């Protein structure tokens, strides 16, 4: 009944949206760091045991 | 798919109480059983793959017009998904759940003169798996039950070794064994694997393949019943209750 | 009497009887709208430079995302249409798709499945038969244009009757030389170049006189209802297609030039009627395994 | 013995070896881009009332303004397309079209420019050679649909060996009476109205008793690689127009009715696979010139 | 006449048709990456002077740590891949293994049970038939280089012919002197010693001069489709593994020398196509169960 | 590399004074020039594709030595990028420019008999583009005024009239013709995707274009680091000791 309008004209440059693009972008950094660290602490630490 | 889904003794019965006969029969006349066949597997091979086709499949073929055939259909129902094409053969039996043409001397059919050897052999069983098998000793338990063939039943499970192996324990008449019983009889369920949307050669495979990635899209869709959410929408009567057990057992 | 026929009328072998519900024909209809944006999206992804497109279209004629070193085949729905046109073409061919996966193709998208909403025109001359006297020769050429060439050896005129059956609308007969044409119990009238001929008024008297051969050109149009998709230009391409793909090998079946021939030869059979509609069927068919194979090519 | 051959395989003639790069190829994939365009706004322009759709379409195919006075030709790209397609279909073609223009224009438009990534079926009946024995006369005529005409002159049944080549994927044989035919080294089955054969399995002869003659409609699939944006039914119709307007009017060159047999004559001659790519080129020039010319007579 | 064939392509037994299906196939997959790791567990021991790394590899594959009390058996995948490999030769063994147990086995790794995005090289030779006509000894010995012994003991020159089935897709003979051969209704070549064929071109006719006998050695190779992860030699000590155990063991059943002859046998049958995935499929299995055997004996 | 570069009679004219006879001819044996041969071209056929071997495709070839065989490696040299295999030349043939083995008299090669169209047709100029007939002519151009056969050139382009068509406008004595030339002989520039394409000609043909991107930055300091202190063999001063067999 009290529907909001919702505009992202301001948003949007053309046809691309910045702000998304960089904070998708950001996971490939992410990733990076996840494959790295898991990799050291392997190295670092071998079989585990308790 | 439905009937693919049931994983314990209690589910299957309990489904095959409430269906009636004619979910068992189809109405399409499909095509002859044992029958050489070239088809199509292009995902694979350039060429025809060869098959033969059986009444294990998941499609519809023609079947005889007796009480043979008839039996033939329904075990082919519960360990396939789809039965076979007899028609004309009655509202009166039609209407009849497939439990109590299994077990009941009311329904009027005569199954007493039914030889397992030959109907093992017809319906495949050296191409069966594991759950396929068991189910159909499900069905022939509950057939020898009804005729008072249970001597028999002993005897044809004591020549086939691997079959007494997996014999599912349980007596027809008691509640008790069918609660107490703890078999996996699914066939289709989510999977632990990883399921692609991909052909498989055989007729039998790539039919399950299907009836498996169906029931995934169903498992997701709005017509589950998702009972850790929507448990008090349930009736009374179709709750699942300890105290509930099957009719006249 | 000497009896001549046209080669491709001659033993139509029954067709089948599988997937003629209106499910399945929701399910080939289908088929063919997806399979007809899979072409075009094709398109629109080269004069783009992006696979983005042509992707996406995939993704829904095969439920599955397109991955480099497995090959692009179309998935289930090009295993179930393929297996489907065997089982249309012949009785022997074998059912081996379950329903359940006609219902759930045919969902994916929300097309009519009636296959009568529209005509198309069939250019097969169908002759029945051409019986001729003792001392003539008859030879009946071709199924596009039928060429009849009659020779009379005996001293007197021969009366030659054509029997064009009941389903072609027009017949239109044009001759070498000016030669007389009429109907049974008929005057003949002044020899003419052209006829034109409703093949239900009966068997046709063609007077041969003594002398030259006489060959009649034969051209026929007749009217098969269709959906308001068919397409004639592709339905001929798939034909080819599933017949070098070799999809038509079954046994003790007839194998024809072209999908013109073969409708034709199923309608001038007994249960015709109901031939024609599963034919139509697998015209639709043929339309979209067209597409779907152009779209994704193999060498 | 005697021979007989379609007259369409006799002595194919050496096709053009320029303008077959990718550079080339983009720029026939952008020319049938245009020229569709052309025709569309064409129609657009008559349905609107108004010529902007058309002075837009215009002006980036011949980068040149409509002019009332002026012939609409199309510019240097209807000289280029011209060119290539004389270029094309023999090797005595003088090829005159400069690199540094060839490449302006296929910047126009953004297309690969990749040749095989379709294919197309052409009905053209390859029969390489039709051998018979003494007192028979044999006959063969058409190309879309060949018709083989045998008489039976001597005392008893003769055999016909039919060779159609080693290219054409199916054969389909349909004769005005039952006849017998059988591969090599093998027995003769019971008469039959059709046959359906691949070539590749070998010469098939036919069993030609004595009597009426007997005549075998043949009728041949084969597939070939083209691009997406072939269509069957627009090359065909550019072929004609071009040799109307003369554009294969070259010294020791050989001349065929449709653009199906041309392609499949290429084909069938000694390393046939060297001329089918340049020959699909060539239709996909012709499907552009159609378009053109059809859009801006001349 | 007399026809003489090869041992080993003579009566294949079926096949299974259980454990086909993707969560089997995983299943074999699974098995291979984890009794691979089993194996390379032993050189890291050596290296890391404590046996953590092999209790980290069999806990893994067996889901029970290791003890010194029990004879390190494998456990459930053990069991499972053990019961699977028997149901694969025959469709007389049983399907003992449940689907829900290969399920729960086929998710302790990642893995894609694609079995067709690789190929292999299989050497099995296929002599279906050898006709020879009378006063002509022909005795064919060997599997994966047949030398076909050849007598002529009549007055003159026999022509003797080979058929080397419709799969294999070269065939190379070395004579122990030169002689001729030729395609069936073909001229016969100046006698040499080496002829390379393509079997699919049809029966071969070897011409047998009267006098010393002659021999043929015969080399094939086939090409059949496998996954990336299978390795031929691991593969073959698993076919004489298994063998020596038992898993073979079942009533109305062949038995082979090698894998190499079981595959191109099975091939060979009437319908081969149909038991060349089986095969494969338990090629993989045995390469498994070789690498699991040898890291835990019992 | 360099000398498909060029695309002005200019830029030609100048890198043939600077370039030695070397670079045109080739140390490598080569095939057969004429022959025909089945090549692999797995990405569009399982089929061995069928082609023909020439001159003009950028690979070495055995070629005889006579003046015949030095003017095809440097026509080749020119319109393909590649030489040919001419054994054991000489110092004083190697060490002058191209330009002066076309234009100048103190070579030590006669060059009068030289026959226009069976050099044509040795090199197949049938499967030529327009930038190589051009550069074709631009060398029998250079080679007819040097010996005084300007009528010959004149006979052999009326023989074919396609090559009359396209012909150079530019009198190799006259230098305001050189200056105001218009052609456009470049084969190599900077534009393409790393495809493979089905001919011997056009496959070599598109490795160069494909190569000279890179060829155009990495070739500064390789090159420089080769001739840091080394002697130009363009012209070197020697005791002119002998040339044989010519």
């Amino acid at each position: 009944f009290a529907l909001a309008q919702i505009n992202a004209d301001d948003e949007f440059i053309g046809a691309i949206d910045k702000e998304s693009a960089e904070y998708l972008d950001e996971y490939a950094t992410l990733a990076r760091d996840i494959s790295n660290s898991l990799t050291l602490v392997k190295a670092a630490f071998g079989p585990l045991e308790r | 798919m439905d009937v693919l889904s049931k994983g314990s003794l209690k589910e299957l019965l309990a489904h095959l109480e409430k269906t009636p006969l004619e979910e068992a029969i189809s109405y399409r006349i499909g095509t002859v059983p044992y029958q050489n066949v070239l088809i199509s597997r292009n995902e694979y091979y350039n060429q025809l793959y060869p098959d033969t086709t059986s009444l294990i499949d998941g499609v519809s073929r023609e079947g005889q017009r007796n009480v043979n055939g008839l039996i033939m259909s329904i075990i082919s129902y519960v360990v396939s998904g789809s039965g076979h094409y007899i028609p004309n053969i009655g509202f009166m039996l039609l209407r009849r759940s497939i439990l109590d043409i299994l077990t009941k001397h009311d329904t009027g059919l005569v199954t007493n003169n039914l030889n397992y050897g030959i109907i093992a052999r017809n319906l495949t069983v050296s191409k069966m798996n594991c759950e396929q098998r068991k189910r159909m000793l499900i069905c022939f338990k509950l057939l020898a039950y009804k005729d008072g063939n249970q001597n028999d039943y002993e005897i044809y499970l004591n020549q086939n070794i691997p079959l007494k192996q997996i014999a599912p324990n349980f007596i027809p008449g008691d509640m008790r064994t069918v609660i107490h019983n703890q078999d996996q009889l699914a066939i289709v369920g989510i999977p632990a694997y990883r399921l692609t949307q991909s052909t498989e050669l055989s007729i039998r495979d790539d039919n399950a393949k299907s009836y498996k990635l169906g029931y995934v899209d169903w498992y997701n869709s709005n017509s589950f019943l998702r009972e850790r959410s929507e448990f008090n929408l349930i009736r009374l009567k179709d709750r699942d209750t300890k105290y509930g057990k099957l009719n006249g057992w | 009497a000497n009896r001549a026929t046209s080669a491709f009328l001659d033993n139509p072998h029954p067709v089948g009887v599988n997937y003629v519900d209106e499910g399945s024909r929701q399910f080939v209809a289908v088929a063919e709208l997806l399979a007809s944006k899979l072409i075009d999206s094709s398109r629109e992804s080269d004069e783009s430079n992006s696979d983005v497109p042509f992707v996406q279209a995939y993704s829904k004629f095969a439920d599955d995302n397109p991955r480099h070193l497995r090959v692009k085949t179309g998935g289930k729905m090009a295993n179930a249409l393929t297996n489907v046109i065997r089982s249309y073409y012949s009785i022997n061919a074998p059912a081996i798709v379950p329903q359940v996966e006609i219902d759930r193709l045919a969902s994916k998208a929300t097309v009519s499945g009636d296959m009568y909403n529209s005509y198309a025109i069939f250019n097969s001359v169908p002759i029945v038969e051409v019986l001729s006297p003792a001392r003539t020769t008859v030879s009946i050429v071709g199924s596009d244009r039928a060429d009849v060439t009659m020779l009379n050896t005996g001293a007197g005129a021969a009366n030659i009757t054509f029997n064009f059956g009941q389903i072609a609308e027009t017949v239109i007969l044009k001759g070498s030389v000016p030669f007389q044409l009429a109907r049974l119990n008929q005057p003949m009238p002044a020899a003419r170049f052209t006829y034109k001929l409703r093949p239900l008024d009966g068997p046709f008297i063609v007077v041969l006189p003594v002398g030259n051969p006489l060959v009649i050109s034969a051209t026929a149009a007749t009217r098969i209802q269709v959906p308001l998709a068919f397409n004639k230009a592709l339905v001929e391409s798939g034909f080819q297609t599933a017949m070098n793909d070799g999809l038509f090998d079954i046994q003790n079946v007839n194998y024809y030039s072209s999908f013109d021939e073969f409708i034709i030869s199923q309608y001038h059979a007994q249960d015709g009627i109901n031939r024609v509609s599963t034919c139509v069927i697998l015209g639709l068919a043929l339309q979209a395994y067209d597409q779907m194979r152009r779209a994704l090519p193999v060498r």
